[PDB]
């Protein structure tokens, strides 16, 4: 059962890959939340033409078990949302990894953290939504992301 | 106490797995148990899916053999997750706060170089909550 | 400070079967449908509880033929749990754990009449609902 | 309420008891016997046949009064002579009674012995319901407020 997260005008979906079986329903539950746009970062293994037809932009952009975010995948997640929220104001961005508490929530708490949250309080809500979240490595990734922008 | 104590672990629970047939002696086999509350499986155990009830068997005839995997999907009860170190009053709230009187049981994984994971340890009941109460 | 009478289930809204009840697929469905795990049985007034089905007990039934309910009750014998209306919940608390058994049946004396005393059967109480009731708020 | 209960007091010695059916009449017998009552009074419930009772030894007496409705004298005086032999004449034993549900007529019997026996009245009426929840009515009670004690 997948997880909101809100934070100011930005706004996130994390959630479980479905099967062709579940595909409508998945589909479904993503437009119940409202979303745009999905990242597959993990799971990539199910027809995305049925959600990209029904409105909702599929992106595969895939990296490894356990690690941060390669900087070429920061920096199109980052222009992704920048202009999703500003283009449409409201709407919501779908991750999913494999249980959406290693680097799917990575991608989000890089998020809140670029939006001026610190470093701990952005980790503390991301576990406070879903527990677990982050092995030792990504944390520190994290600790040691400097924002701009 | 946490919920570990009190649950019971995943290879002495009755479970079934997903295209389990109901046939006679299948659903025999459901009711000599008798829990009120049998988990569905796939097709590793630890992957657990849907969450039969007692009263989803009673609107079924063994006729023809009918797909369990039919009936789950019928009236298509959450499954309720628990963590293992969840203090037992703390568990209590979650039964009280569901309609369920049974959750599965998530360990977290840090260990590996991996992404994190909610490992599977088992179940934990209503009943056996009360039956350590008690103790 | 909370007796019994407040954590009870009074009778009328209790899920009972009556002794000379016969298990067919019907009544069956209607107990799995219940989904008590302890029913209990009257003769042939509801406030006269005579004995008590557990769940496995249907398990070792089935439908075939139709097969009687007072037979099941006699087979097992279960025991069956009285406690007072006005007992403090923490009391009732003591006696459930000298049971085995999770559910009470709720007697008052009754005092109006000329005749002797006797106990009013006023319904059940189920361990769970007296936790349920120590959560309290 | 199938629980017999004891009363205890000094030499005298009570059982209050439901009344079987047959099909229960060996094990209420072997119950008695285990309690070691020599007589049993039935004040209610006479349903039963008795002779399976007195066979092993204990006198079955039949002394009815009705629902409500207070010992009347003869039953008293009856009562109270049964008790007063049969604790000399067998030091140890007990008497039985049953009616309905053993919180009414029965236990007033009881009362009736133990004021007579010394016992303050107020003092009885508690003695009993410690040990058995429930007994005697409003009646009762104006009947053993009422009740001056002489004799054994």
């Amino acid at each position: 059962a997948p997880v909101e997260i809100s934070y100011e005008n930005m706004r996130f979906l994390i959630t479980h890959n479905p099967t062709n079986a579940t595909l409508n329903k998945f589909t479904e539950e993503l437009k119940k939340y409202g979303v745009t746009t999905l990242v597959r970062v993990c799971d990539a293994t199910y027809d995305k033409a049925p959600v990209e037809k029904e409105g909702i932009h599929v992106l595969d952009w895939p990296f490894d078990d356990g690690a941060p975010p390669p900087n070429q995948i920061v920096d199109d997640w980052l222009n992704l949302l920048k202009t999703k929220f500003r283009e449409e104001p409201g709407c919501c961005v779908a991750v999913h990894c494999v249980a959406g508490l290693g680097r799917a929530p990575v991608l989000v708490a890089l998020a809140l953290i670029e939006c001026g949250m610190k470093y701990e309080d952005a980790v503390q809500f991301i576990r406070q939504k879903r527990r677990g979240a982050f092995n030792s490595k990504q944390l520190l990734y994290l600790e040691k992301y400097r924002p701009k922008m | 106490r946490t919920v570990e104590d009190v649950l019971t672990p995943l290879e002495d629970c009755f479970m079934l797995d997903s295209g389990t047939v109901l046939d006679f002696s299948v659903l025999a086999s459901i009711m000599q148990s008798g829990h009120t509350r049998i988990p569905v499986y796939e097709e590793e155990r630890s992957n657990i899916v849907d969450m039969l009830y007692l009263k989803d068997l009673a609107i079924v005839e063994p006729e023809d053999c009918t797909p369990l995997s039919t009936i789950t999907r019928f009236y298509n009860h959450p499954l309720h997750f628990v963590f293992n170190d969840t203090k037992l009053d703390a568990v209590l709230e979650e039964f009280k706060r569901g309609k369920s009187h049974l959750a599965i049981v998530q360990k977290v994984n840090n260990e590996g170089e991996g992404d994190p994971f909610y490992e599977v340890l088992g179940l934990v009941t209503l009943e056996d909550v009360i039956e350590e109460i008690i103790k």
